[PDB]
DNA sequence: CGGGAAAATCTCTAGCA
DNA sequence: ACTGCTAGAGATTTTCCCG
DNA sequence: CGGGAAAATCTCTAGCA
DNA sequence: ACTGCTAGAGATTTTCCCG
């Protein structure tokens, strides 16, 4: 019930940025989704980030090559 | 309370000081002389 | 520093020397020099040097207006995925603007729009062409095109797509719909290594899908946690550190100092 | 790797396809293929209907997408065949359209349109469509006030079958029926582009004869020999290119 | 993938497709698909993302012609240290651009002139005035500015001081000459704390000192010295490493494997 | 040989194959129907 | 005689840049004089340098400041 | 630090100047200058001479650095106080012109005159620019028919005198000395700076009275106490600033 | 050896048009 | 065969100064 | 564990006008 | 109260593949 629903979730992978950097980090798993902010869990470091600097997807050709 | 100094829209002139109103991240909202102003980070120094 | 800075002010007065110099030339702190500096009107002529982050919203799509052999393309960004739509128009004016925004509209989950000042798209026409279709409007700092960097380069690689193809169409809008074709589905990189067209596919379906699942999760999983204050809310457990949601104010807490009721 | 025979076992009892045994078992979608391909018992997405119908003397081009319903319409000045290449390119840079199906009108079978057709590599092919205009027409004479051309009020027509009409067995709008329908083609094509890639390759472990590479893991490669898969260790088994 | 290469370039031919879009959709190495987009003559379209450096021996200066105002102003720039000399002309004419080279020849030890191609400074009087003065001259690749990026940069600089000091002056070539004094003696910062006078006679002195200096030396320090070779000339030894001249190629060999004769 | 495609001067098109004549750092020689041309490395490409 | 001269030719101060690097080095110990060519040393690394990357000077400051 | 006695000795002995003591002993410049300054019985960089000459009926204003014979001279339309203060700016401009020596012309003591020098710090005062006038003039009757216009030639003779022609001890032209000179008052002021920067610190060590403090390196401190120099370990004495 | 404050180095920007 | 640079604003890192 | 080759990440640029 | 970005070229670093 909910860890299966909880796994799904955290199946996706978020591309985001720092208010400062420029840069786009590495995919970071979905932890929580909210309307203005998300939480993801980054290299054993959970940020929250807003939603405005998130780009949240699957990549389904990883989600095939397993 | 700051000192704002800012280029506004296609104006190479310096203008200021203005009170700060509101500091955003990549932009700033300014009053000068009555005159509500939004003008990004870049373009603008406060003091 | 009395006299130093007194001679400091008059020198500055007449030539604006920056802090280095007034530093060296009458024995003073540097943080005198820069005061000194700091307080003259005339020697404010820079902002500071950073760049601001546009909106990347699931919703937010760029439009603006660019001119190609004469003739005036409208172009739209789907932000979050680089997914374009283009269309020659006759003229720069907010009925085919609203015209084109109604379609985009139709076409796809169009949330808001962020545009520059430009009169077709700050129209009357546009404006009520959103409000009936629910979309809301963000209009740039004037003057400002970094505001819509992502559309504005949008349009140097649509321009560049076009001159690419421009010899397999006579006419300019099959160019521009050739071009559009090209960079939806036959140019792949980015976050993926998708093209546009399955990057925004995958962004609205992983929004849609996302929404149900913690949809779901909040409805069954219903906790207050206490730490350190009043009842928050959980919002996901684990890997001993707790993620809360108290009076609207999200925070990280470890799993230590915190109870889950 | 571990729930590769319940997965088997998941299979044979229940007819299950790839996408169930991977998403319950915990598996990699190649080694759920494997399995449901190895039974002989257990044995659309890009395809759009075009037509043109009249309403208030103007032509209006319509497009559905057969599998979800969604619907692409515009006013077009005349039923020519360079006005139907120039909508079915329009409709083939913001969709994945592979194939169209039409009903051998004249500006359907112009040289225009099949030019059209093989410069974006569209199949042309010559009850859906009639239903939907008959919707469409439905919505248009529902909003048709709140305009006064006709192009907006099939804009919004467009807009409101797309979105804010929803029905089926999930409730769900044609909108994000259509984008799940994409999203599960892309993820087939991702699937056979792996599968393309990985049927090249040969692996000997234990040396036993060659078999065929399923997946090749971080800690261990998945083979398939003589019709049944096998969990062997990376550093015991070789992996070539044929 | 003979079959998967030919699908390829068909597309390509089409719609020039990236090398990762063919790659995805006919499974090709990265390789392959890099090569289908190399080998597209239209396809080529971008140049290395870098960026040259000018030249600063101490003997070059770079001028160009700045507009303020309605009238012309000629600056020059000591590319080494900054310092910068100024003058309002009337009119951009060979002439009076060679009678500013003239002056500035006639005041400093100038050796390369390094100008954009306006045509007073490709004029036949500036390059009579260059022949008489011993000044060689260097032309930027036409429409390239960045070839002039120091003379370039100091105009903003210029201009800059000149808004700040234009109400202290009726007319503008005061108030030119009031900016070129601010910017010479009144800035202080850059690679030593100073000046832009301060720097450029430091840079001067040192590079005639030096000069003395190492004419010494080598009068004094005469040695050859073989290794791994021929007797290649010695130019400074210590520290276990040796630097040699051999055939006019200075390379830094190590003490071991060479021996001072 | 190396073929180079490069931007000449203040023309959008971009034009080649060209010979290389010269490589420099930040500038390149090259020859194009017996036309030699000096361009920055920033308005070429070396293939 | 000859050291004096040495020592006194290393009292100078080098500012660089490499060949691919818009950066300004900090102040290396000039070693060498050519035409074309300074040869100095940088946190005890030996490198020549073009004539047309170095800007040679003293720093008249450090030398009163000892 | 450790040559400090030898500095005193050398001095005494010598009546050598700090410059010397400095360069041959390794000692920082501030010691060797409180060395010379300590003893009784051893008790125009920025100076410029403005004047205007008459050469076929025009008027050439003539600047002559005095301590080094360098020239700037230039054609003027008229000797008016406009065209002497905006070259006297240009002057100020270019090189560091403190004093200016003049012959109480009507030129030199106009109002416009005087407000130029307010503006550029330069302090006014009313036999080496006549006879520098006459060896300009003799250079442009060299090179005179190597150009048509009078200002052109009055350059090329600036530039032969400031680089071609070379003299004196060392057989210089007169642009390095300038540069030589100009470099010696930067040295100088920097001097200075330090002095005026350290003289406001007193150090007491091993405690002592207060004492001058002289150099602060990475080993030791130099202090005078007595009018004599002692060295002390940094660790052994205390800095403060009064 | 330990923090704090000031100095130094570093990062990044507009304008030169 | 020739070539982005400069200097100011804000951030971050070193150095130093007294314990 | 050791190099080599390919993949991945990183650095930087013009143009949007 | 709002905000540079994108994608290609070349360099440099990781990962992986067989010993
Ligand atoms: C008629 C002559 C002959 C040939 O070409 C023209 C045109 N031109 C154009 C610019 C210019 O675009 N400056 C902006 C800029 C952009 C980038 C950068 F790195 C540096 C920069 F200064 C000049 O500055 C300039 O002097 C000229 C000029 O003199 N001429
Ligand atoms: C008449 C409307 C209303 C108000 O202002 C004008 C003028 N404008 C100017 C540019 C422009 O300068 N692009 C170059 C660029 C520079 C920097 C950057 F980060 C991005 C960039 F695209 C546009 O693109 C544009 O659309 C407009 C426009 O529409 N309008
Ligand atoms: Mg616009
Ligand atoms: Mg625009
Ligand atoms: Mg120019
Ligand atoms: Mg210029
Ligand atoms: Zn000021
Ligand atoms: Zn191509």
């Amino acid at each position: 019930e909910l860890q299966k629903q909880i796994t799904k979730i955290q199946n996706f992978r978020v591309y985001y940025r720092d208010s400062r950097d420029p840069v786009w980090k590495g995919p970071a798993k979905l932890l929580w989704k909210g309307e203005g902010a998300v939480v993801i869990q980054d290299n054993s470091d959970i940020k929250v980030v807003p939603r405005r600097k998130a780009k949240i997807i699957r990549d389904y050709g990883k989600q095939m090559a397993g | 309370n700051f000192r704002v100094y800012y280029r506004d829209s296609r104006d190479p002139v310096w203008k200021g000081p203005a009170k700060l109103l509101w500091k955003g991240e990549g932009a700033v909202v300014i009053q000068d002389n009555s005159d509500i102003k939004v003008v990004p980070r870049r373009k603008a120094k406060i003091i | 520093f009395l006299d130093g800075i007194d001679k400091a002010q008059e020198e500055h007065e007449k030539y604006h020397s920056n802090w280095r110099a007034m530093a060296s030339d009458f024995n003073l702190p540097p943080v005198v020099a820069k005061e000194i500096v700091a307080s003259c009107d005339k020697c404010q002529l820079k902002g500071e040097a950073m760049h601001g982050q546009v909106d990347c919203s699931p919703g937010i799509w760029q439009l603006d207006c660019t001119h190609l052999e004469g003739k005036v393309i409208l172009v739209a960004v789907h932000v979050a995925s680089g997914y374009i739509e283009a269309e020659v128009i006759p003229a720069e004016t907010g009925q085919e603007t609203a015209y084109f925004l109604l379609k985009l509209a139709g076409r796809w989950p169009v949330k808001t729009v962020h545009t520059d000042n430009g009169s077709n798209f700050t129209s009357t026409t546009v404006k009520a062409a959103c409000w009936w279709a629910g979309i809301k409007q963000e209009f740039a700092i004037p003057y400002n095109p970094q505001s819509q960097g992502v559309i504005e380069s949008m349009n140097k690689e649509l321009k560049k797509i076009i001159g690419q193809v421009r010899d397999q169409a006579e006419h300019l809008k099959t160019a521009v719909q050739m071009a559009v074709f090209i960079h939806n589905f036959k140019r792949k990189g980015g976050i993926g290594g998708y093209s546009a067209g399955e990057r925004i596919v995958d962004i609205i379906a992983t929004d849609i899908q996302t929404k149900e699942l913690q949809k779901q999760i909040t409805k069954i999983q219903n906790f207050r946690v206490y730490y350190r204050k009043g009842p928050a809310k959980l919002l996901w457990k684990g890997e001993g550190a707790v993620v809360i949601q108290d009076n609207s104010d999200i925070k990280v807490v470890p799993r230590r100092k915190a109870k889950i009721i």
